[PDB]
């Protein structure tokens, strides 16, 4: 449900003029939708699985 | 000690020669017990058509009687002393041979003479050997792995000589007169031809004065003495096909072309068939088995059984494999298997060599092993390479293959060449030869 | 040279080496197990456990099995009687140490896991049903249990509503008492002697003297018939004889040959052969007849066994049976006699020129006697054979207690009390 | 953890390989141009013009 | 592999197993595993009476979130009785795959 | 004293890892195969009988 | 055994009817001339 924030929030930068805070935000959320997919979420599952005794 | 000690402390053949040509070889070993025999360079693929059935008519009369012995004499005097007889006929060799007690050695050597000599083929024990021998002919259609080996020698050489079988035709079996017999014998059973051998509890001196006692009245050189003219024979891509839906089980047996006895090729095309390999559905190996195509098979029941054959001539041969299944698998077995070919054309490993190699080398020393099979490898050695090799020879031709030289080896043999194809039962599900065709080669190398 | 070295260990193990200097070895071990020592609760216990030497061990996988055998080129059978199993290894010289290994994680610590077990059970009906396209196989098992009440009536094979039913509980319970130490054997044949001692002290933490002693056969002398669609009749006719290592079990032997035990020379017509030729006289049509011999450790049997077709099955049988009878009531020369221990000796003396059939002689002695003897000595046990036991064995058939079993098509086939 | 690449067995897994591709990676630079109207290789030989 | 955070790590454990709520459909922490092949020869391998407790844990489970609902609170599964049955059975199976992949490129 | 091999009749099967299995010692005696008509019949499960067992090599 | 494979001199090529040898010579030959009136094709249809 964070990815699907980060998507609503380009949403709204991509309709905005090219201005001071946003460049800055659509930046930022430009890069934490690949952050999320790669390294977030597979780490994340590794740590559940270790608090499962698996 | 050790395994390489061990092949130099081997005994070694002693030949000698008659002066009428004939060869005298032996192996001493130290045990009370001897196999004495006869090799001769005779068989079918030196008959025409119209003696085709001569060799094998004469190799029933052998142990029926002689001029000195006659009627069931010479039984009488085998069996009284513990003895044993046997006899084959292969396409181009002939066998008699008796194994005994080793002092029991003269009267061995003597009875062997007389067989070979001084046999009577008399006119009452023909016309009761026709009907054995139509008899059998009629067991030998049974035999569906003898019927499908026929059918490849009758396709893969098909207007030569190499391609009658042994027994010959029943027209044939039915008009051989005496005649016809006794020029078998004046025009092959000769001493330049023949080959006395032995192996067990044997001196070669004692042997030898054997030899010139009963074997120096065979004719040296010959009544004309033209030599005796060799046609080679040639290999054709080629299939035959017997449809037969009443038999529960399939026979499908392929080859190509192969190297003769003295070709030196000869040893990595066995290390290269032991990678194969063969499979059988009583073994307990089963899934697990180093063989892919014996692996694939037990996984997923695909066959009875497969083997893979190296048959060799004296100038050609045959190399291919041998396959049981019920009707509705014959085309995934040969898609295998011609799989496992083009992967040794290409690709093959070092890993699969050193297992190849192993295999090949455990069955040299397994089959000599008895005074039977060492007399026989013995006496047709000597008719093949004019020699015995010895083992600590044979291990130095296979500790030179590596896995580049399966690979050229394996090309030069199997890639992008026509095959033949013999097969008998339920065979609607044998693919057409121009699929068959295209799997001897890839898409890619 | 260097004949053969025999040991007793002090739990009862047997080791025999004998050291060749040929380039492979042979590794066997010999168990006194089988299926004269199953009850009616177990039958077929031993033909499962002869189907599952390739399984998962502690020591080894059952891929490390195949696989590390196959490297080196090696083998491995298993080999079974009514009395014995035996479990052999060959390879090369070089590579016997690894092989050795492999043999003793196989009948001294198996694992008969559930799911390799359970799919081993379809292997019995491809192994029988393979065994008995031989019309002999199953006239000879029929031959067993018309002859005895127990403990040699047993089949080789697994009875058929039995098979998927043989349990892993049960493997365990056969092998812990019955596989012991002192009921086995270790022989070698490219092996020094001392390699083999201390490979023998690697199983004796368990199995540790006799495991379970085996009931005493008893003769019943009963008769089984089985009509099927075979096109000739196979039929065999025995009494009791006697055991394993006796001075009338040498009689037997010797009586067997008398009458005839085989063929000598190809395609021949059996020329010294006393039952062939009075066979012979009266029947002018195929048929094959031979004299039966089968030594056990506290029984034996004796007998004929003829092959016939359809409509001449009881002129073949009842012929036979006469000539029996005329050595019996004295009719015996001295020539036929000298001519019988020739055959004798020289079928012994050949039977153990390779190295399957010398192993396999060295290892019957040693769980039958305990002990090794050269060949000269049996050679001069067969040489003091006289006349008069020749005729006295005859005589224990003639006037003995008959069993019987045919199979074929029995309409002209006669009833042992006839 | 693809390592089934890393093994002492199958180095020789693109030693058969390779002498098929010894044109491979520049068939580009042959066959291509017979169909791009460019002039990539025209320069190179005096064969085309 | 801490001797000091012995307890405080087993709170965590406890508390994850909770906020996962597969206890609430009456099920054990081996039936919600993902069957690759792997697993699936584990489960042909199980003896026929965990094998027939497994199946008709699943089905429950499954008909509880057809109607979206979940068991009374004293029919849930407790942390501290929780069968690893598929456990020992699976960690043979990798084994057996490791030994044929080491032969393999060996 | 000996084997029951030797004094030769009661029979014996085998099974191999990589050969295949074979029945007793006496079962196939002959010279019922020099008189006429003994014919092995085809197998549904059939084996090869040679069995590698004597080879060349 | 009464079988055999009926004659196929009318349909056989000129090097392969002396039936005595060429066995393996004259195969690299016979099969180059059948690929080459095949490999024209697939140039003759690249163009
Ligand atoms: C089909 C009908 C739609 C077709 C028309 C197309 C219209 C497309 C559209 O506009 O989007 C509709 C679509 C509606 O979704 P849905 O498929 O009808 O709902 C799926 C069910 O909830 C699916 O049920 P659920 O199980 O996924 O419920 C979700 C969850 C959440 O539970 C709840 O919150 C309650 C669910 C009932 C809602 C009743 C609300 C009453 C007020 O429930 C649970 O927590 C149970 C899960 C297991 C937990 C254990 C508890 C045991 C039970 O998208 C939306 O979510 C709304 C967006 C509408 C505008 C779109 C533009 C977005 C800006
Ligand atoms: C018509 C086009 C003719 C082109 C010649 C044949 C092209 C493939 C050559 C085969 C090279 C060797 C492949 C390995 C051997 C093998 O068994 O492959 C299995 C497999 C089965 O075919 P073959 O057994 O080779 O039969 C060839 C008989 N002369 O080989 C294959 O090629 C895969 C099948 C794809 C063949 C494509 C069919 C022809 C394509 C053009 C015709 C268009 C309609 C046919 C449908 C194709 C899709 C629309």
């Amino acid at each position: 449900w964070m990815l699907v924030a980060d998507l609503i929030t380009l949403t709204w930068i991509g309709g905005q003029p090219v201005e001071h805070p946003f460049i800055i935000i659509g930046q930022l959320a430009s890069i934490l939708y690949f952050l999320i997919i790669l390294v977030l979420m597979p780490i994340t599952s590794i740590i559940e699985n270790n608090l499962l005794k698996w | 000690a050790t395994y390489a000690q061990a092949l130099q402390s081997v005994p070694e053949t002693q030949v000698s020669q008659l002066d009428n040509g004939l060869r005298v070889a032996s192996e001493q070993s130290s045990q009370p017990t001897c196999t004495v025999g006869v090799w001769i360079d005779a068989g079918s693929r030196y008959e025409n058509e119209k003696n085709n059935g001569a060799g094998y008519f004469v190799e029933h009369l052998a142990f029926k009687g002689t001029k000195n012995r006659p009627g069931s004499a010479l039984e009488k005097e085998v069996e009284s002393m513990g003895a044993h007889l046997n006899a084959y006929s292969t396409r181009e060799h002939t066998a008699y041979y008796i194994k005994a007690l080793s002092k029991d050695l003269p009267k061995a050597v003597e009875l062997l003479a007389d067989i070979v000599q001084n046999c009577s083929l008399e006119d009452s024990q023909i016309e009761k050997e026709r009907d054995v021998i139509l008899q059998e002919l009629q067991e030998n259609d049974s035999s569906m792995r003898d019927v499908v080996f026929d059918y490849l020698h009758a396709t893969a050489f098909q207007g030569t000589p190499l391609a009658q079988s042994v027994e010959g035709p029943s027209e044939n079996v039915r008009k051989l007169s005496r005649a016809d017999l006794t020029e078998y014998v004046s025009q092959h059973y000769k001493a330049p031809r023949m080959v006395l051998a032995a192996a067990g509890g044997v001196e070669h001196r004692q042997l030898l004065d054997l030899a010139q006692k009963h074997f120096s009245s065979l004719s040296g050189t010959y009544v004309e003495d033209a030599v005796p003219a060799f046609t080679p024979c040639r290999f054709t891509g080629s299939e035959i096909r017997h449809r037969d839906d009443a038999l529960p089980l399939a026979h499908v047996a392929i080859a190509v072309e192969g190297p003769g006895w003295a070709n030196p090729d000869n040893v990595p095309l066995q290390v290269a068939n032991a990678i194969i390999g063969h499979y059988d559905s009583t073994y307990g190996g089963g899934t697990h088995m180093s063989s892919t195509l014996a692996s694939v098979a037990a996984t997923r029941k695909l066959c009875q059984s497969f083997q893979t054959f190296n048959i060799c001539y004296a100038e050609t041969g045959l190399l291919g494999a041998h396959f049981v299944c019920d009707n509705m698998s014959i085309d995934d077995m040969m898609f295998f298997l011609q799989g496992q070919w083009m992967r040794l054309c290409t690709s093959a490993t070092e890993s699969e060599v050193v297992r190849g190699k192993n295999i090949l080398r455990n069955a040299l020393v397994s089959h000599l092993d008895g005074t039977t099979p060492v007399c026989e490898d013995i006496g047709r050695s000597l008719l093949t390479y004019g020699r015995r090799i010895p083992l600590a020879e044979w291990e130095s031709r296979i500790a030179e293959v590596d896995a580049s030289v399966v690979r050229e080896v394996c090309s030069k043999y199997f890639y992008d060449q026509c095959p033949a194809v013999a097969g008998l039962g339920p065979i609607e599900q044998l693919p057409d030869y121009n699929r068959i065709r295209s799997g001897m080669f890839w898409l890619r190398f | 040279p260097q004949d053969l070295e025999f040991t007793r260990l002090p739990n009862g193990l047997v080791i025999a080496s004998l050291e060749n200097y040929a380039p492979a070895s042979r590794i066997g071990l010999f168990i006194k197990a089988g299926s004269r020592y199953e009850d009616s609760n177990n039958l077929g216990t031993s033909h499962l456990l002869r189907l599952a030497s390739s399984l998962t061990t502690k020591g080894a996988s059952s891929f490390k099995i195949t696989r590390g055998i196959e490297a080196v080129g090696g083998k491995l059978s298993v080999t079974s009687t009514r009395e014995s199993m035996a479990y052999t290894v060959e390879c090369l010289r070089d590579d016997i140490e690894i092989l050795m290994e492999f043999l003793l994680n196989v009948t001294a610590a198996p694992e008969f896991r559930r799911w390799e077990v359970a799919a081993l059970q379809s292997q019995l009906r491809i192994d029988k049903a393979v065994a008995f396209q031989n019309p002999q196989a199953q006239v000879l098992e029929n031959l067993h249990a018309a002859a005895y009440r127990n403990a040699l009536a047993n089949s080789l094979y697994c009875p058929d509503y039995r098979i998927g039913k043989v349990t892993p509980d049960q493997l365990h319970y056969y092998v812990q008492n019955h596989f012991t130490s002192a009921r086995m054997a270790l022989i070698g044949l490219g092996v020094s002697h001392p390699v083999l001692k201390q490979v023998a002290e690697r199983f004796l933490n368990m199995r540790g003297g006799l495991g379970l002693s085996g009931a005493k056969a008893k003769y019943r002398g009963g008769e089984i018939r089985d009509q099927n669609g075979d096109s000739l009749v196979h039929a065999a006719l025995v009494a009791e004889s006697a055991a394993t290592g006796s001075a009338e079990a040498n009689a037997f032997s010797v009586l067997q040959h008398v009458l005839g035990a085989g063929p000598h020379v190809k395609r021949g017509s059996n020329a010294t052969s006393s039952l062939y030729q009075a066979v012979a006289k009266g029947v002018h049509q195929p048929f094959d007849v031979s004299a039966f011999n089968a030594s056990y450790s506290d029984s034996g049997l004796f007998g004929i066994y003829t092959i016939s077709q359809a409509a001449s099955a009881g002129d073949v049988i009842k012929s036979a049976y006469d000539q029996v009878k005329a050595i019996a009531q004295g009719n015996l020369s001295n020539t036929d006699v000298q001519a019988a221990k020739n055959k004798l000796k020289a079928g012994y003396l050949m039977s153990v020129e390779s190295s399957e059939g010398f192993l396999d002689e060295v290892g019957s002695q040693a769980l039958v006697a305990g002990s090794y003897m050269q060949p000269s000595t049996v050679l001069q046990q067969i040489d003091s054979v006289a006349d008069a036991d020749v005729i006295n064995a005859a005589k224990k058939f003639v006037s003995g207690r008959k069993s019987m079993a045919a199979s074929g098509n029995l309409g002209h086939t006669p009833f042992v009390d006839e | 953890m693809l390592s089934r690449f890393l093994g002492p067995r199958y180095r020789e897994l693109a030693r058969n390989w390779i002498p098929t591709a010894s044109m491979w990676g520049a068939v580009g630079a042959v066959g291509l141009v017979w169909a791009t109207d460019w002039r990539l290789i025209l320069d190179w030989v005096p064969y085309i013009n | 592999a801490v001797a000091a955070s012995s307890k405080w790590l087993e709170g965590i454990r406890k508390w994850y197993y909770n906020a996962a709520g597969f206890n609430k459909l009456g099920l054990m922490r081996d039936d919600t595993i993902y069957e690759d092949d792997d697993v699936k020869e584990a489960i042909r391998r199980l003896p026929e009476n965990l094998y027939n407790d497994r199946v008709f844990r699943i089905k429950r489970a499954l008909d509880l979130t057809m109607r979206q609902q979940i068991l009374p609170k004293e029919q849930w599964t407790k942390y501290e009785e929780d069968k690893f049955y598929l456990e020992p059975y699976l960690k043979e199976v990798i084994r057996e795959r490791k030994e044929r992949e080491e032969w393999a490129k060996k | 004293m000996l084997s029951v091999a030797s004094r030769s009749g009661p029979f014996a099967p085998v099974l191999s890892a990589t050969s295949r299995g074979v029945a007793g010692a006496l079962r196939p005696l002959v010279q019922a195969a020099l008189p006429a008509t003994s014919e092995s019949p085809v197998l549904d499960a059939k084996r090869s009988f040679l069995c590698r067992e004597s080879l060349s090599g | 055994t009464d079988i055999r494979v009926p004659d196929f001199s009318d349909y056989r090529r000129a090097e392969v009817l002396d039936s005595t040898k060429s066995s393996k010579e004259s195969s690299d030959a016979r099969k180059g001339f059948s690929y080459l009136i095949t490999a024209t094709t697939t140039v003759g249809v690249a163009y």
